[PDB]
């Protein structure tokens, strides 16, 4: 997400990423471990 | 215990009534910090 | 002496007015639901 984006927003997008992986790819996907808090650019409420 | 903590005396009023910690705050077990929400298939999780 | 001050007053002033204060964030974890703003709170910065 971009600069300022609250955790709650970043969760929506994260719940979407998990949803897509749990439907459109149900056959390949085993599990999604979603981490709303830190990426690799940094830590922060706008990363995941 | 949260109960012990809430029973912390902060102030005695002029008339003799007590001002307890639970009178100014919400005691509850919780986390060291709330920066990372980690869901597993959209469920709350921990792990190593 | 003119102004009734010792080097203790000086040292106290310097530690009070030359300080780096941690002041938290607006909209920080743990968050209320429906928050759009997450910004750092900035207070005293060391003199330069």
């Amino acid at each position: 997400l971009p600069a300022g984006a609250t955790q709650e927003r970043t969760q929506k997008v994260l719940n979407e990423v998990t949803h897509y992986y749990l439907t459109k790819e149900k056959n390949n996907v085993e599990s999604v471990f979603a981490f709303n808090g830190f990426g690799f650019a940094g830590r922060g409420q706008n990363t995941g | 215990s949260t109960e012990e903590f809430g029973k912390i005396l902060l102030k005695v009023n002029q008339d003799g009534s007590r001002v307890l910690l639970r009178d100014v705050a919400k005691i509850e077990l919780g986390g060291e910090n709330y920066d990372i929400i980690a869901e597993f298939n959209g469920q709350p999780a921990s792990g190593l | 002496n003119k102004f009734q001050l010792t080097p203790v007053d000086v040292i106290t002033a310097i530690k009070a007015q030359n300080a780096q204060v941690a002041a938290g964030q607006l909209g920080g974890t743990p968050p209320v639901k429906g928050q759009q703003l997450n910004a750092s709170i900035i207070a005293q910065t060391r003199l330069t």
